[PDB]
C-alpha cells in the first residue's frame, strides 16, 4: 500500500478564490490606521445635509462665491448632498468640548463629469483641537504622514492656497516625475469664526486641519492613470489589487 | 460711504501663537511696510491698518497670513505635535466594520462601490410603491434618483462585467440608504446597509467539483457566518 | 496623564501580519491552541530521529524534559487528548517557536518563528447533500494555498517529492518558493499512529514564518475588452509525472496569447490504455491588443505541443 | 412553477462552522491594541537567554536571592528559558537612540506546579522612556487601562512592593467582590542602574515599566476560576470563547 498508493502531488487544490478589496477602500483603512495609531479615532453621518451643516456652519456664508463654484447638487432651498464631509466634525465639536481630535472618511459629490472628474469622489478631511499647536506643528505631521505614505522617494513643497473655513492656509504639492509637481493635499488652521459659533474660545484654542483626495493618492500611489475606471468596476482591472 | 478700513491691531502672542516660529521685530514690522501697510508699532504690538486695493484684511488672521506669506513657509522648520495621551473608549461588545468585510472578502467575494444615486425608471422596477427622491438639476436623465437599496447599482454592475465575458462575479457593497419617511432629523430616513450579489457557478471547472448553479441555502449559510458567529446568534428565526 | 510627541512612526505595505493569516485560519474554520512548549523525549524522538534534543537538567517530570524540533509533539497531544473525551473533528492551529540544535547560531541553537496546525476528522460535518468522505492531501493544500500564496507571492512555488521520517513518501510534499525549503504537508506515517492511537487519518502542515512575510505591492497595467475561447487539450502521458510538466510548460510558451489554464476531469477509465493517462487542459486564449482568430490559435496550440514533445508525450487523437 | 416549486425556508444552511481564537490570545490582541492606540508598538525575540541578557542586565547582580525564587530552568551555566520578558527590550534600548517606547507579550517560564500555578504563563512587560514622567503619569496611565479593560465596576489601590530591576516600586490590586482584592499588575520607574548601563542618561532621562499576568487577568474577567484548564485544551471549554 506504502509504494502504491501514491497520487499526483503537484495537482491544483481544492478551495475558493478569496478576491480583495477596492483600492481606495485599501487606501482609507491605511490612512485610518497611519492616524489612529496617533490617536485620531473617526467619526461618520448623514450625506444629505441643509444649508446650515453644509456652508453656513463653515463661514461661507452665502453671498460668497463658494455657492456655484462647488457644483453642489441641490434639492429645494435647504437639502443639498454633501459637498465636503465637515458637517460630521461641526456636529461632534457642537456636542462635546474642547481638547480631543477627529478623522472622517465618505462621499462627496460634485457637478461635473469628464475624462478627469467623476461626480464623485471620496475625500478625508481631519481635524485637530487643543492648545498651543501651530503651522510648525501642521508641517510636522503632514510631512510625517507624506513620508510614510510614499517611503521616501518624493520631495514637497508647501505653497498657499485658499479654503474659506480654514485660514492661514496651505497646499503641500509633492514632486512627481513626469510633470514638474501633483498638488495632494491641502490644509491650514482654523478660523475662528469657525470655533466661535460652536462653542470654543479661541483666545485660548487652537487647531488646524486637512483635506486630501483619496483617489488621485491612490492614483499617484498604484500607478493607475484612467480616473473613471475606478467606477466603472471591471474585474479583469480589480483583481490585480489582491 | 467709501469701504472704510479697520485698525487691525495684531499683538505678538496670536502671531507666535498661529505661526510657531520667532519672526523679529524688525522683520515683520517691515513686511506690512513693504506690503503696502501703514504700521505703528506699539510695545509688544502693532496697530497697522489696511491698505485700499486689498479687500480681504479684516481681522487678525488675515494679517498673520500676509506676514506667513512673505516670510514663506518652507523658510519654516518642522516640529511634531505636543499632546497628552489620553486612552478612549473601546467597547468589547461591539463590531467592526473591517472584521465582517474580511470574513466575507475571504469567504470569496469582494468589494466594490458604485454610483450613489441611479436611473429612476429601472430603480422603479425593483422598488414600486416607495415614492423615490427625485433630483433637481441632474447630470443625466439616467442619474436622478438617490438610491432607496444597492440592487439598482448591483444590478447594473453585474450586467456590466456579464456583458465582458466573464458570468462568475461575486461582488458586494457596503453604503447608506434614502428612503423617504416624515420623522427623521431631515425629511428622510438614512440607514448603514451592507449587502450584495452572488450568481455563477458555485465552485470553478475543478477535477471532481460538479458543476451546478448555486441555490438558495448556499447563500444562507453565507450569511449565517456573517450574522451569527460573529455579533448575535441563538435568537435567529426565518 | 502623560506628555508625550506625537511622531507617527515608520510601517510597510509590502509585508504581513500574524493576526491576519489568524484571522484567515478563524474564517476557514480551524481553533486556535496553545500547548506546552517542553514536551516528552519518548514520543519526540519517534517524530524526529537522527537530529538529537536539547536535553534538560532539573526537568519536572520524565513526561516534560525536552525542548521542540517541531511543533508536531504537542500538537498531537491535544489531538490524542480530545479524541479520548469523545469528541471528535478537531481542527487545531499553534503558532510558536521551536528549537533546533546548531554551531554556528547565537547560543548554540537557531530559532525560527513557526505556524503549524493539524487537520483531521471529518470534512463536511454529516450535511443533508454533502456525503461523507474523509479530508485529504488535495483538501489541506488547497485550504493551505489561501494561507500561503495568496497573501504573499503565488509567485512561483513548486510541489516536489522530499522526504521526512515522520510521514507518508507519496502523500507529502516540500513547498519551495523559489529555491529554498520552506515547509512540508500532508498525512503523517501508517505506521506512527499505532502509537499514541490517533484515531482516524490526521494530517499536519508546518510552515517557516519570517521568509514568507513579504508581500508584494500591486503595480496597475492596461486591460483590454475582446473576448476570448475556451480551448480543449487532453495530453496522454504515462503515469509517472503528476503535474509538474504538464501544466507549467504552458504558460511559458507565447508572452501574449496564452493567459489562464484549468482542469476538469482526469481520463484513467476504459478508453485509455493501462498505466496511462489524459489529463483535460483548457485553455482561455486572448491577446493584449487584438482579439484572437481562427489562425493564430492552431499556432499556440500547436507551438505548446511541439514544446511538449521534450517529455516523451504528445496530444491524443480523438 | 412560482406557486409551485417552493423549498424548505428554514432549514439549517451549508457552510463550516467557524472557531475562535483562544483567551488568553484574545486578551493579548485586545491589551496590544488598547496600548497600540497610545503609539507604542510591540517587540519580540527569543526564548532562550544567557545570564547578561536575563539577570545581569537588570542589575540583580548576582549574589541576590533572585536566582532561586525565579524557580529558573538552567541548561549548564550561561542558559536558561526566559523567567521574564525583558530581555526584549533590553536589546532595544541598547540599540537604537532614545526617546522611544515599546511593549513586549510573551512566554515566561517559573518551576512551579499546583493547581494554582502552571509552569508557563504570558506576560506582558511595557516600557516607556521620555523626558519628565513620573509616578503621577504611571497612575494615570495604570487607573485608564484598568479603566477601559474592566468597564468601570471595580475600585484600585496603589500598594508598595519591590521589584529589582524597577525601583520606585508598586502594585496596583483591583478590588474583587468574592474575597477582598485581588492583585492584578505591578509597575514602578525604572532604576537608573538598569539604564547606566545600556546607554541612556540617567540624570536627563526617566521612564516607568510595567508587567501584568495576562492569564489571571483573563481568569477575572471571563470568569473561569481553574488556572490548569487553559492549557489543557478541551475544545468543550474553547468553543464558548467564539
Amino acid at each position: 500500500r506504502l509504494a502504491a498508493e501514491t497520487i499526483d502531488i503537484s495537482l491544483p487544490g481544492r478551495r475558493i478564490e478569496n478576491g480583495g478589496l477596492h483600492p481606495v477602500t485599501r487606501t482609507i483603512d491605511r490612512i485610518e490606521s497611519f492616524f489612529g495609531e496617533l490617536g485620531f479615532t473617526v467619526a461618520t453621518g448623514p450625506e444629505i445635509e441643509d444649508d446650515y451643516h453644509n456652508f453656513d456652519a463653515l463661514n461661507i456664508p452665502g453671498h460668497h462665491p463658494a455657492r456655484a463654484d462647488h457644483d453642489t447638487f441641490w434639492f429645494d432651498a435647504t437639502r443639498l448632498l454633501r459637498t465636503q464631509t465637515s458637517g460630521v466634525q461641526i456636529r461632534t465639536m457642537k456636542a462635546q468640548q474642547p481638547p480631543i481630535r477627529i478623522i472622517a472618511p465618505g462621499r462627496v459629490y460634485r457637478n461635473d463629469y469628464d475624462q478627469t472628474h467623476t461626480p464623485m469622489f471620496h475625500q478625508m478631511e481631519g481635524l485637530i483641537v487643543d492648545t498651543n499647536i501651530s503651522f510648525t506643528n501642521l508641517k510636522g505631521t503632514l510631512h510625517d504622514f507624506l513620508r510614510n505614505f510614499f517611503e521616501e522617494d518624493l520631495q514637497i513643497r508647501f505653497r498657499p492656497s485658499y479654503f474659506p473655513f480654514t485660514e492661514p492656509s496651505a497646499e503641500v504639492d509633492v514632486m512627481g516625475k513626469n510633470g514638474k509637481w501633483l498638488e495632494v493635499l491641502g490644509c491650514g488652521m482654523v478660523h475662528p469664526n469657525v470655533l466661535r459659533n460652536v462653542g470654543i474660545d479661541p483666545e485660548i484654542y487652537s487647531g488646524f486641519a486637512f483635506g486630501m483626495g483619496m483617489e488621485r493618492l491612490t492614483m499617484l500611489r498604484y500607478g493607475v492613470t484612467d480616473l473613471r475606471s475606478f467606477f466603472e468596476n471591471d474585474l479583469r482591472f480589480l483583481k490585480q489589487f489582491k | 460711504t467709501l469701504p472704510k478700513r479697520a485698525t487691525i491691531t495684531l499683538r505678538r502672542s496670536k502671531l507666535d501663537r498661529l505661526i510657531g516660529h520667532h519672526i523679529a521685530d524688525e522683520q515683520v514690522s517691515d513686511i506690512l511696510r513693504r506690503l503696502g501697510c501703514e504700521v505703528t508699532e506699539g510695545q509688544d504690538e502693532w496697530k497697522a491698518v489696511a491698505p485700499t486695493w486689498r479687500f480681504d484684511m479684516e481681522i487678525e488672521e488675515d494679517l498673520v497670513e500676509e506676514v506667513a506669506r512673505v516670510y514663506g513657509y518652507n523658510n519654516i522648520p518642522d516640529e511634531p505635535i505636543q499632546a497628552g495621551l489620553i486612552m478612549g473608549t473601546h467597547r468589547e461588545a461591539d463590531l467592526s466594520l473591517k472584521r465582517v468585510k474580511t470574513m466575507l472578502n475571504d469567504k470569496g467575494y469582494q468589494e466594490v462601490i458604485t454610483y450613489s444615486f441611479v436611473d429612476p425608471k429601472v430603480q422603479q422596477l425593483i422598488h414600486p410603491g416607495a415614492e423615490a427622491l427625485l433630483l433637481p438639476n441632474p447630470i443625466s436623465v439616467e442619474m436622478s434618483a438617490m438610491r432607496l437599496s444597492l440592487w439598482s447599482g448591483l444590478l447594473a454592475t453585474v450586467v456590466y462585467n456579464q456583458n465582458r465575458q466573464q458570468n462568475r462575479v461575486r461582488i458586494f457593497e457596503t453604503g447608506l440608504r434614502f428612503v423617504p419617511d416624515t420623522q427623521a432629523n431631515l425629511g428622510i430616513r438614512q440607514d448603514l446597509m451592507l449587502a450584495g450579489v452572488i450568481c455563477g457557478n458555485r465552485y470553478d471547472e475543478h477535477w471532481n467539483l460538479a458543476k451546478e448553479t448555486v441555490d438558495f441555502y448556499d447563500l444562507k449559510g453565507d450569511l449565517e457566518a456573517v450574522l451569527d458567529l460573529t455579533g448575535k446568534l441563538g435568537d435567529i428565526q426565518f | 496623564p502623560i506628555q508625550a510627541g506625537l511622531i507617527m512612526g515608520t510601517h510597510r505595505e509590502a509585508d504581513l501580519s500574524l493576526k491576519r493569516v489568524k484571522t484567515m485560519l478563524n474564517d476557514k474554520g480551524y481553533q486556535e491552541v496553545i500547548t506546552y512548549s517542553f514536551v516528552d523525549p519518548k514520543v519526540q524522538q519517534l517524530i524526529h530521529p537522527g537530529a538529537e534534543a536539547l536535553l534538560l537538567p532539573n526537568p519536572i517530570s520524565v513526561e516534560m524534559s525536552a525542548m521542540r524540533l517541531s511543533l508536531w509533539s504537542g500538537l498531537l497531544a491535544t489531538v490524542v487528548y480530545n479524541q479520548n473525551r469523545q469528541q471528535n473533528r478537531v481542527r487545531i492551529f499553534e503558532t510558536g517557536l521551536r528549537f533546533v540544535p546548531d554551531t554556528q547560531a547565537n547560543l548554540g541553537i537557531r530559532q525560527d518563528l513557526m505556524l503549524a496546525g493539524v487537520i483531521c476528522g471529518n470534512r463536511y460535518d454529516e450535511h443533508w447533500n454533502l456525503a461523507k468522505e474523509t479530508v485529504d492531501f488535495y483538501d489541506l493544500k488547497g485550504d493551505l494555498e489561501a494561507v500561503l500564496d495568496l497573501t504573499g507571492k503565488l509567485g512561483d512555488i513548486q510541489f516536489k517529492a522530499e522526504m521526512n521520517p515522520a510521514l507518508h513518501p507519496g502523500q507529502s510534499a516540500a513547498i519551495y518558493l523559489k529555491d529554498e525549503r520552506i515547509g512540508f504537508i500532508g498525512v503523517v506515517h501508517p505506521e506512527l499512529e499505532r502509537k499514541l492511537d490517533l484515531n482516524g487519518r490526521t494530517l499536519v502542515f508546518e510552515l517557516e514564518w519570517n521568509k514568507l512575510a513579504d508581500r508584494i505591492v500591486p503595480q496597475a497595467r492596461e486591460i483590454s475588452r475582446f473576448p476570448a475561447n475556451r480551448r480543449d487539450i487532453a495530453v496522454v502521458v504515462a503515469e509517472n509525472v503528476p503535474a509538474a510538466d504538464i501544466l507549467s510548460e504552458c504558460k511559458k510558451v507565447g508572452v501574449n496569447q496564452v493567459v489562464g489554464v484549468n482542469l476538469f476531469d482526469v481520463y484513467r477509465g476504459k478508453g485509455v490504455a493501462e498505466g496511462y493517462k489524459s489529463l483535460a487542459i483548457s485553455l482561455i486564449l486572448q491577446d493584449t491588443n487584438r482579439t484572437l482568430e481562427e489562425e493564430e490559435i492552431a499556432a499556440t496550440v500547436a507551438k505548446c505541443v511541439e514544446a511538449l514533445k521534450e517529455r516523451f508525450q504528445a496530444s491524443l487523437r480523438d
